[PDB]
RNA sequence: UAUACAAAAUUGUUAAGUGCUGAUUUAACCAAUAAAAAUAUAAAUAAUUUUACCAUUAGGUA
């Protein structure tokens, strides 16, 4: 309905367009947020008095003669304009010049009544808390306007985003405290605007309190909207915070009213708020695929909203940028459109846009139900390195995942052999257990694909690990023994299996049987047929149709000892009671494969807000503890510097 | 343990007080807690109190023993909610109990050689022992004192 | 396949089994882990006399070569004294 | 460029090399190619002539 | 350090700048006189509930018989009233 | 941006009154002008005569 | 005493002597154990060991439980040991553990230059942070300066010993300049890559794997 | 004139108390923080940042 929306409200403001002009011709079909403000700034800087203020250094000749005379010996005070400096470098190490001490808050509490607040946040040293510094512009008794409310708001939420995920309740306890406070200070004027409630908006999602953002502030701006008409119009920001917080919370629905909102007040969305758009369509379509699997809008509509969706990215005339193909690429792997992933993979690389490594896993991921594309894999990974890119643990998850689903194996074991051994990373165990899948459910199997497994296994068991998944490891490594003949591989497992105190599974017995059965090449015989039928006596393991079918088979191939074909009458009678008591005969079940998205993937790193620019510019203020009189002293120079110096030894 | 309150509360009405423990007990299982024991002292006899919701200088109160296992995101809500509580005159915070106090000031070499399990899985009664109970108690409990105690009245 | 093995530390293997801390002495670990791999079936054991890892090691002094024994890895981690 | 790290570097060098020939090997003769000329040469310019 | 009313602990300037004249029982009487005491929180009440405080909370009207859900920052900064009361003003008048 | 480009133009003209060198005392200036609130003050309007 | 609160942290029973006796536990042995009913009948050999050797392999349950010992225990006991319950240093230790399961040697490797970086880089987000609340900490500032350039350090000698794990780690936690030349006046002399000269790591880059270098 | 070589810690937290606007003094638990790149010959391995009421101030009246 999206596009439709689109249209109409495009139409609509035509018309108006063309109604205010009669009454009072191309016109843009909607409103741009942004261009009064970039004019705005365009004319400050144009500005002759922001011209003279931000103006080179006076050179010699322009400073005068030569030297000598006072006042007119160095170039004056230069200002800067941190945002667009007219210089390089702005700072500087020199021993006389030094200004970065020049640059902390202290220095601008006395220009605090020009200063903007903005541009001290983002440029400034040693900072106090932002609660400190909402009291400190308040006991300097400045009129703070929403713009300054709004900044000190989003240095909180910088200081709540950069805190960890248990740590957030005291500083959202700070951002509504200072949020009352500039509510209730009627002197000096004080006003709380659209910006600033959805910086308030913005906090409430990145602490992740949707019943604490939704219903209070995102409903304060509405009613002070609807209170005062035009003095409160809300912004492209205030809704871009809106589908912040719902992308945050989860909600769908609520974004999508939001974004529908924003299209119909006749105003041009933001590429972020598409973004955005896309991933609550996915999350949509994902949840839509858990029921649907576990068997409520069409899943063509969703398609369709989503396809509009993208249609009107570039109906506004907005640029993609990765964070959007990202988007696109995970909405469509969750609408099962591996075409579209491909198309929109193409049309990215076409013009500019720097490929991330996730929108090679959401390639990756979008074609598992798919055959035929093993070539296209490898070319993906050999690609990656001339992008900047390097393949990880995640990407070859995915591959492996593919592998397995597709069953081909010699694709996994070319992956393995040309691509993984180079990066020399630890495998996980869903890695492992992926390579072993594929490689065992691959049509004619090799000894090579025996031997990158147990590699594998050793390099896992060498490394460590949080999950457990060494029992499906090592059934499916005995499903891939039984498959290759490796009677003496199958059976030396069993004394890993019991090193990791795993209890033993009757699929594995049957995968021994069927290793003995087809193993009449290499070694076994009917001690060994007997010696593994003993255990599902000794081990107390229930028989099974597979346990029939693998046995007969070794019967066939070896011979018939009578311990054998007793245990065959009473499996077979065993079969018949279990019939009998149930409808259906029991069959080991194949081992699940893991399709999960790659953005549950188990991530093996948590967050690192860190920032560059911060560190070299020694913001918060770092301290060395420099060497003293040590560099400096040289002794005297009377004399040249001789062996054993001047006086070699003394006596006192 | 991993956390411990004691709360001195004005001895108000059964409703008010069992109005107050539920309202303390509902916050702290739906901020994701659990409670080992919560338990009544009665009223008792303190030294000096003064209260804060009344501001009237009495010496009359009720003490409260309270158990949590609650992580310090909502440990931090369940103690604002209970210092800011009218009735709850005096509310202090044990979380020394994991851990030994002073270890490091007593010594370097038991700064390390603790083992937090032991007092993490013991109740707050047997990490601060009561003046009433005793090790002969504990030793009484592993002896068989139901077939013993037969003769305690015997003269 | 390549690991660069960077710094003579890690050129003689140190086991860094000291959590987070790779300047931390352990020369009395490893000839702990020597004296328990030595063997306590005719089992000679090594005597105290410092070792060369290496036969043509001994010194060309007959005299001298009285005093020393040839071990084969043992003869690493010799000495009392610490760094002063 | 420190002068006292010559002979780790020359050690680690020689280590490289011997690891690449042991490894890697030469996987066959390549033909030799005929030497180009070389712009950058030494002294003063010369004349077209 | 000061305790609100020895209740909230908060910092002595900050305290003596914003909380201590924003409480709701302090700053507008007549507005906390219709504080709803069984509503609400036992943790909640005018002596320390402040002006802005933008959650919605209980109320019980003083004119007539009628509780309702208003956040104080509404009630008193915004400029609030009984749903009831309005409504019956509107049909009466 | 006005007042601030104001406050710098002052600073470079103390800069450039650093020129003249160390300021004279106060008598060579309350000698310099003769000058008196009635005629500092008749230049705006004539104040009538106090009664 | 940090190393044994370090060693404490990452093995499991270092503090344990051979006579399962704790120093602690000679003095106060009252605080140290108690008396139960119930004898440990269901607990028996561990057959589940080989996969625990150190405290890295279990960061789910608070003091690193493994979860085979929770069976004969109540959802209540699993509960109060979840994740949520697990305290600051606790959380810590988990993200560390994660890390180092990332990019581990080996079962004990924790001295590996990715984990180092790793390490310096998790020490100076938590100092940044501390520091965010408490801008009034001399003593935090100046252990975070030495961190930095100790980490500084560690990222220097990962890129030129391993890249791969070097740049999949800048990719991963989008920290692209970590490794800048602070000054013109020194860049433009070659005192940032005569560093790398001196710092022993110039020739080491295996030119034939990533490059021709005829 | 030239030369003679003339971590018992910090920050925060909390409790009491004096003051009576900033202020304001002590104590305690808890939280965070101690080591971790190459080399001693390596000729600069090193940063450019941080920190009650009066009388006279200890005398009276209350
Ligand atoms: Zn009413």
């Amino acid at each position: 309905r999206l596009a439709a929306a689109a249209v109409k409200a495009a139409e609509w403001y035509a018309a108006e367009n063309r109604r205010k002009q009669k009454g009072g011709c191309t016109a843009p079909l909607w409103f741009d947020d942004t261009e009064q403000n970039l004019l705005a700034r365009e004319q400050h800087v144009r500005s002759p008095a922001y011209r003279e203020l931000h103006r080179p250094a006076l050179t010699n000749a322009a400073m005068g003669l030569y030297g000598g005379e006072p006042g007119f010996e160095k170039a004056h005070r230069v200002w800067v304009d941190p945002d667009r400096p007219h210089i390089k470098h702005i700072y500087n190490q020199t021993a006389l010049a030094r200004n970065l001490r020049y640059a902390r808050y202290g220095y601008f509490k006395r220009d605090m009544h020009l200063l903007d607040v903005d541009k001290l946040v983002r440029h400034a040293r040693l900072l106090p808390t932002p609660g400190r510094l909402l009291t400190d512009f308040l006991y300097q008794r400045v009129p703070l306007p929403d713009k300054s409310c709004a900044a000190l708001i989003r240095y909180q939420r910088q200081q709540i985003e950069m805190l960890e995920v248990w740590g957030r309740h005291a500083s959202f306890q700070c951002a509504v405290e200072m949020f009352e406070r500039m509510i209730v200070t009627n002197i000096p004027p004080v006003e709380v605007g659209v910006e600033t409630h959805g910086e308030m908006v913005l906090c409430a999602a990145a602490c992740g309190k949707w019943e604490e953002g939704w219903n209070v502030y995102a409903n304060r701006a509405r009613e002070l909207e609807k209170e005062s008409p035009e003095s409160f119009i809300l912004n492209t920001f205030f809704f871009d915070a809106l589908l912040t917080l719902c992308v945050a919370a989860g909600r769908v629905s609520e974004g999508i009213d939001t974004l529908e909102e924003v299209i119909k007040r006749n105003l041009r969305p933001r590429g972020t708020m598409l973004n955005k758009a896309m991933i609550l369509y996915s999350i949509l379509g994902e949840q839509m695929s858990k029921h649907e699997a576990s068997r409520l809008c069409e899943p063509e509509e969703v398609e369709k909203m989503g396809l509009e969706v993208w249609s009107l990215f570039d109906f506004y005339q907005l640029p993609r940028t990765t964070a959007s193909i990202e988007a696109y690429m995970r909405m469509c792997c969750a609408f099962n459109k591996p075409t579209l992933v491909l198309k929109a993979q193409g049309f990215a690389d076409a013009s500019d846009i720097r490929l991330s490594i996730e929108c090679f896993h959401w390639l990756v991921y979008a074609i598992r139900g798919v055959a035929g594309f093993g070539d296209y894999v490898m070319d993906v990974l050999s690609q990656l390195r001339p992008r900047g890119l390097t393949p990880d643990f995640v990407l070859f998850t995915l591959s492996f995942m593919y592998c397995a689903l597709q069953r081909d194996g010699e694709l996994a074991l070319a992956i393995f052999d040309q691509h993984f051994v180079h990066q020399n990373m630890n495998p996980t165990p869903e890695m492992v257990l992926l390579f072993i899948q594929a490689c065992s459910n691959c049509e004619e199997p090799t000894a090579v694909m025996l031997e990158r497994s147990e590699t594998l296994i050793k390099r896992l068991e060498a490394v460590g690990s949080s999950v457990d998944l060494i029992s499906p490891i090592y059934d499916q490594f005995l499903e891939l023994c039984a498959h290759l003949g490796a009677v003496a591989s199958g059976f030396s497992a069993l004394k890993r299996i019991v090193g990791f105190g795993k209890p033993l599974t009757t699929r594995m017995i049957n995968s021994l049987l069927l290793a003995n059965s087809n193993a009449i090449s290499s070694n076994g015989s009917l001690s060994m047929t007997e010696e593994l039928v003993g255990f599902f006596t000794l081990l107390k393991i229930r028989p099974n149709a597979d346990t029939e079918i693998c046995v007969n088979l070794c019967r066939d191939a070896f011979g018939e000892s009578p311990v054998v074909n007793d245990f065959i009458k009473v499996i077979g009678e065993s079969l018949q009671g279990d019939s009998e008591k149930g409808e259906a005969p029991q069959y080991d079940e194949d081992i699940p494969v893991i399709q999960v998205p790659p953005h549950e993937l188990r991530q093996l790193r948590t967050e690192w807000k860190l920032s560059p620019r911060d560190i070299v510019l020694r913001r918060f203020g770092q301290h060395t503890k420099p060497p003293g009189k040590a560099a400096l002293d040289v002794g005297s120079m009377r004399g040249s510097v001789i062996p054993f110096g001047r006086s070699p030894g003394e006596q006192l | 343990v991993f956390y411990s309150f004691v709360l001195v509360m004005k001895p108000r009405q059964r409703r008010f007080t069992s109005q107050a423990l539920r309202e303390i007990g509902v916050a702290v299982y739906s901020n994701g807690g659990l409670i080992r024991s919560i338990t009544n002292e009665g009223i008792m006899r303190p030294y000096s109190r003064f209260r804060d919701a009344d501001n009237t200088p009495l010496t009359y109160a009720r003490y409260i023993i309270l158990q949590l296992d609650m992580g310090e995101e909502e440990m931090g809500k369940v103690d604002k909610i209970i210092r800011e509580h009218q009735d709850v005159l005096m509310a202090l915070k044990l979380n020394n109990l994991e851990r030994p106090v002073g270890i490091r000031s007593g010594n370097k070499e038991l700064q390390a050689a603790y083992f937090p399990l032991d007092t993490f899985t013991r109740l707050e009664e047997e990490i601060n022992w009561s003046p009433q109970t005793s090790a002969d108690i504990y030793t009484q409990l592993e002896m068989n004192w139901k077939e013993f105690s037969r003769t305690r009245w015997s003269s | 396949g390549h690991r660069l093995l960077h710094g003579k530390r890690e050129r003689e293997g140190s086991l860094f089994a000291v959590a987070n801390d790779v300047k931390r002495d352990e020369r009395l670990l490893r000839q702990q882990l020597n004296a328990l791999l030595e063997e306590e079936v005719p089992q000679t054991p090594l005597v105290d006399l410092p070792g060369v890892e290496r036969r043509r090691d001994l010194p060309a002094d007959p005299i001298t070569r009285l005093f020393f024994q040839h071990k084969g890895d043992h003869a690493l981690y010799y000495g009392t004294y610490d760094k002063p | 460029l420190k002068a006292g790290l010559l002979g780790h570097y020359q050690q680690e060098a020689f280590e490289a090399r011997k690891r690449f020939e042991e490894s890697t090997t030469y996987p066959g003769p390549i033909r030799a190619a005929t030497p180009g000329d070389t712009r950058f040469y030494s002294g003063s310019l010369e004349s077209i002539l | 350090h000061i305790r609100i009313a020895n209740r909230k602990r908060v910092e002595m300037f900050v305290a003596k700048r914003f909380h201590l004249p924003t409480r709701l029982a302090t700053a507008a009487p007549d507005i906390a006189a219709e504080w709803h005491d069984e509503l609400n929180p036992m943790h909640m009440y005018p002596a320390i509930i402040g002006i802005g405080h933008v959650q919605p909370v209980w109320w019980k009207c003083a004119i007539c018989s009628h509780s309702y859900q208003m956040s104080v920052e509404k009630r008193v900064v915004r400029g609030g009233g009984c749903p009831q009361c309005v409504v019956n003003g509107k049909r009466a008048v | 941006t006005q007042e601030k480009l104001a406050a710098a133009i002052q600073e470079h003209v103390q800069d450039a009154y650093r020129f003249s060198g160390p300021t004279p005392d106060q008598p060579r200036n309350r000698l310099a002008d003769p000058v008196t609130f009635e005629d500092a003050n008749n230049m705006i309007a004539p104040n009538a005569p106090a009664a | 005493p940090v190393q044994k609160k370090r060693q404490e942290q990452m093995l499991y029973g270092v503090n344990i002597p051979e006579t399962r006796q704790m120093k602690f536990e000679e003095q106060h042995p009252l605080l140290a154990g108690a008396l139960r009913k119930l004898e440990g009948q269901p607990k028996g050999f561990p057959f589940w060991y080989r996969k625990y050797p150190t405290r890295r392999h279990a960061y789910e349950y608070r003091f690193s439980i493994p979860v085979e010992m929770l069976d004969g225990y109540n959802d209540d006991v699993k509960k109060a040991l979840s994740k949520g319950m697990m305290s600051i240093q606790e959380k810590q230790f988990a993200q560390e553990a994660m890390y180092m399961e990332r990019y581990a040697e080996h079962d004990f490797d924790t001295t590996s230059p990715a984990v180092l970086a790793v390490k310096r880089a998790l020490k100076c987000r938590v100092l940044r942070n501390h520091l965010l609340t408490n801008p009034h900490n001399n003593i935090i500032k100046t252990v975070l300066a030495n961190t930095e350039r100790k980490l500084n350090h560690a990222l220097r000698r990962l890129r030129k010993v391993d890249f791969k794990k070097y740049w999949e780690i800048i990719r991963d936690h989008d920290v692209q300049d970590i490794l800048q030349p602070p000054n013109l006046v020194t860049y433009r002399q070659g005192s940032y890559w005569k560093y790398d000269w001196n710092a022993g790591l110039a020739i080491s880059t295996n030119l034939a794997d990533v490059m021709d270098p005829r």
